[PDB]
């Protein structure tokens, strides 16, 4: 059908690549593969190597330094194609026979593995004052032509090419996420309890969130508001645990209980993109080079594992609160809060 | 002579506070925010106090007022100790943060937030100032952080009913946060079947072990038991010298700075197309 | 599952008129509201459309600016608001629908609503017209003058009905559609095949791209007996 070009500045090696995304599941993630068309006229001795990096940009979009680069490399595989690795066979695919056969003999193939416990390509949102790459995760292919490894790979003479990652939300739908604490205050032995549950586990980019919620004011104390938030903890794990608490989407509900009461209805909540664009700090779910895209889809993560060796993960809880006063004999507005959390799953369909 | 090793002191110190700071903010990282507050805090302090003790030791020594300046050594020995105080009981808070760590995760989120730490700052702030006001109210020296001066080094002294007090209110709970916290950590830190461990340990070390001497002679001076001012000079300028070293051992110890700055210390795309795949 | 649309009506030149198009059982931040106009007896014209999920507005290059918006997500209705109708305005307007997220061609069609007054990629279809019995093989075909990344789908408009797709990226048919439709791509040339022309098949074919903002329709193909 179609496959990717980008006929590097020196218009003597192409790289070819099948699918721009790669599907990533929750044990398996899709090979890349591919292949590059070098004039073999000039390599007389220089040898063609590709690439696949998972960089991580964390220090915004400074000015280049000396030797600081404010960069991170969390998975570099490199591989030899010219010549075509003749120590290591190549399980080519049915795409890259056909795409050498479309070619010339002189074509020469390449592919990696992406190891399961990675983070899917996610961006940081530049925000308005930064002015050029943007930070986050993000994986990209570059393909150069050099005899030593460790030798300058000139820009005038190399390529490089952007991919992202991607997960897919399961088929089949986890358990009712569904949490309902409660707590009381000194005054008296009479906690109240949070009935807070949810429609499904996985919902879609766009899906509108359904909270069902549902208080029982047994004690003796008024609700002001109510608030319900979606919100998304972004686990930035490089040399810490960095989880940020950015609030995708919120809501306050005005619907003030009366004690010894009871009282439940569904709030509606959207995340969206279109109003959270100032927000610096919102996790954006992969960029090729500028093109807008969604929030970050959450991040699939199978228990069992090291859940320590990732870069970034992004992970959906929408929180349910209520906020009551302690007015009485010796007392004003101001009081405290109980928070109760539910999990879920945002991401998108699997086509 | 001793002037140069304190401006030498002064540039050690100003340098690794915008050091750290610029590392900070460079890469906002924010790294494990909750011990990144207290890290960007201290480094603020620590900036202060290499300002505000630059500016009156350079006024000193470059021109003589000639007159009786007690209200600037009065001010900048305050000031110097509020942030001082402040840094050790930041230090000793990182600890107690630590402590919600290792034995409750679970509630660490659910009781620990920007918001608290924001407030928990002020008030550690708030305090400090509290406790160094009576020093300039007359009760006595707050220390001899301004023993440069021979109007704080002979005419105003401390006070007994006042050194005791101190350590009371601010030493010794800082002392007892640190017993309580970091024995604990060090009694639990491996599983009975972490990165940020072994540099806040330094951190505290080279904080307190240099801080000791400072207190042990603050005890002692106003015991009337030995008082020489060149010795307290010495002391109080070690005490000091913990400036200059936090943000240096900091940076030596945070990856970020260590792996960034050692690669510096060793130191037209065309267009993305397609074509055509037949098929079968 | 559908969609409805309304506001059009007779207005005079140099008048206002707020066309109001709204889906049922769609959420908006997951569809993105797209229209395109129609002259009488001629091809299809995109003027405008809207995304809500990054809230970007999008207008054509013969009404940029020109023509006003108005969208809310509680009520799932996007307002088309006119300001000063020219005389190219006298059209029927068709709002539409095409998934908000991975863009594949325009699905869901309003009835379209008729209202009177009194660089750009330019593709071009051949034959601009066709006469075939059932069972005679037709091929159509589109050109376009620049090159794009099979990111085209093809429509069958019956004479007055809303027009709907059937094969999106020129590639994979749409559910609902037959398996006798189906497409191909050459180079910028894009061309659909169709086995046996059944009564219900013998419709206006027209195809569009999608890969550059703004999207532009073909010359318009009829299919007679």
């Amino acid at each position: 059908t179609r496959v990717f070009k980008k006929a590097s500045p020196n218009g003597k090696l192409t790289v070819y690549l099948g699918k721009r995304d790669f599907v990533d599941h929750i044990d398996l993630v899709d090979p890349v593969d591919g292949v590059v068309l070098v004039d073999p006229e000039y390599l007389k001795e220089r040898r063609v190597y590709v690439t696949l990096t998972v960089a991580f940009r964390y220090g915004r979009e400074d000015l280049d330094v000396l030797g600081l680069t404010f960069r991170k490399d969390l998975f570099v595989a490199n591989v030899q194609s010219f010549p075509p690795a003749p120590e290591d066979k190549k399980p080519l695919t049915r795409l890259q026979e056909r795409l050498i056969k479309k070619l010339g003999e002189h074509a020469y193939p390449f592919t990696f593995e992406i190891p399961p416990n990675l983070p899917s390509s996610v961006t940081l949102q530049p925000g308005p004052e930064d002015t050029g790459k943007a930070l986050g995760v993000d994986y990209e292919v570059k393909a150069f032509v050099a005899e030593n490894l460790e030798e300058k790979i000139h820009k005038r003479n190399s390529v490089r090419l952007v991919i992202r990652k991607v997960q897919y939300a399961p088929e089949r739908p986890g358990p009712q996420p569904t949490a309902e604490t409660t707590r009381q205050f000194l005054m008296s032995d009479k906690p109240l309890h949070l009935e807070a549950s949810l429609d499904k586990e996985i919902y879609y980019h766009g899906e509108p969130i359904s909270v069902n919620v549902h208080v029982t004011n047994n004690t003796n104390k008024t609700v002001k508001k109510i608030k319900i938030s979606v919100r998304q903890y972004a686990d930035i794990v490089l040399f810490n645990t960095a989880q940020y608490k950015v609030p995708v989407a919120m809501e306050e509900a005005d619907d003030t209980v009366a004690p010894s009461s009871t009282f439940s209805k569904v709030y509606t909540l959207t995340p969206f993109l279109a109003n959270n664009r100032e927000k610096r700090g919102l996790a954006l779910d992969g960029k090729l080079k500028h093109e807008d895209t969604n929030l970050a889809s959450s991040t699939l993560l199978r228990e069992g594992a090291n859940r320590e060796i990732l870069g970034i993960i992004v992970s959906y809880k929408v929180k349910v609160k209520l906020v009551v006063s302690r007015g009485g004999l010796l007392g004003d507005l101001a009081s405290s809060d109980v928070a109760v959390e539910l999990p879920f799953t945002l991401m998108h369909p699997k086509p | 002579f001793e002037t140069v090793v304190i401006v030498l002191l002064t540039f050690l110190i100003i340098a690794g506070n915008l050091t750290v700071i610029f590392v900070f903010h460079c890469a906002p990282l924010l790294h494990h925010y909750t011990t990144s507050y207290f890290i960007q805090t201290m480094a603020y302090a620590d900036l202060f106090v290499g300002v505000s003790c630059l500016v009156p030791t350079l006024s000193l020594l470059h021109y003589s007022t000639g007159v009786h300046e007690s209200l600037t050594c009065q001010v900048f020995g305050y000031i110097i100790s509020v942030l001082k105080s402040v840094s050790m009981w930041c230090l000793a808070c990182i600890s107690v943060d630590r402590y919600l760590a290792i034995t409750k995760p679970l509630s660490y989120n659910q009781l620990v937030t920007p918001c608290r730490l924001r407030i928990c700052i002020i008030l550690i702030w708030i305090y400090s100032c509290l406790i160094f006001l009576p020093s300039f109210f007359g009760w006595g020296k707050p220390g001899y952080h301004g023993d440069i001066f021979e109007w704080c080094a002979t005419s105003w002294l401390t006070s007994a009913y006042f050194t005791g007090f101190i350590v009371c209110l601010l030493y010794a709970p800082a002392a007892f946060v640190v017993c309580f916290t970091y024995f604990h950590i060090f009694k639990i830190c491996r599983q009975h079947t972490r990165r940020y461990a072994m540099v806040l340990f330094r951190i505290t070390s080279v904080f307190y072990m240099l801080w000791l001497p400072y207190i042990i002679y603050f005890l002692l001076e106003s015991s009337r038991v030995l008082d020489n001012p060149t010795l307290s000079f010495l002391t109080t300028w070690l005490a000091i010298s913990n400036s200059f070293c936090n943000p240096v051992i900091y940076s030596l110890s945070n990856s970020v700075f260590r792996l960034g700055l050692r690669r510096l210390s060793e130191t037209e795309s065309a267009t993305t197309a397609s074509s055509s795949l037949a098929k079968d | 599952v559908q969609l409805v649309e309304s506001g059009g009506g007779l207005v005079q030149p140099g008048g206002s008129l707020r066309l109001s198009c709204a889906a049922s059982g769609f959420n908006v931040y997951s569809s993105s509201i797209h229209w395109v106009r129609q002259a009488p007896g001629k091809g299809l014209e995109w003027v405008a459309s809207i995304s809500s999920y990054y809230g970007y507005t999008y207008y054509a290059d013969s009404v940029k600016g020109r023509f006003t918006i108005s969208a809310d997500t509680s009520k799932n209705t996007a307002y088309l608001q006119m300001n000063s109708l020219r005389a190219e305005d006298t059209a029927v307007y068709y709002c539409a629908r095409s998934r908000q997220f991975w863009y594949s061609g325009l699905d869901y069609w309003g009835q379209g609503t008729l209202v009177t007054v009194s660089s750009d990629i330019q593709m071009t279809q051949s034959p601009s017209s066709l006469s075939a019995s059932v069972g005679d093989r037709v091929t159509i075909t589109c050109r376009a003058s620049q090159s794009v990344s099979s990111a085209v789908a093809w429509y069958q408009q019956k004479p007055g009905k809303a027009p709907k797709l059937l094969i999106y990226s020129a590639s994979s048919l749409y559910s609902g559609v037959p398996s006798r439709f189906s497409g191909s791509r050459s180079g910028t040339d894009f061309t659909l095949t169709i086995s046996s022309l059944q009564p219900e098949d013998f419709a206006t074919y027209y195809c569009q791209q999608y890969k550059y903002v703004p999207v532009t329709f073909g010359q318009g193909t009829k299919v007679e007996i």
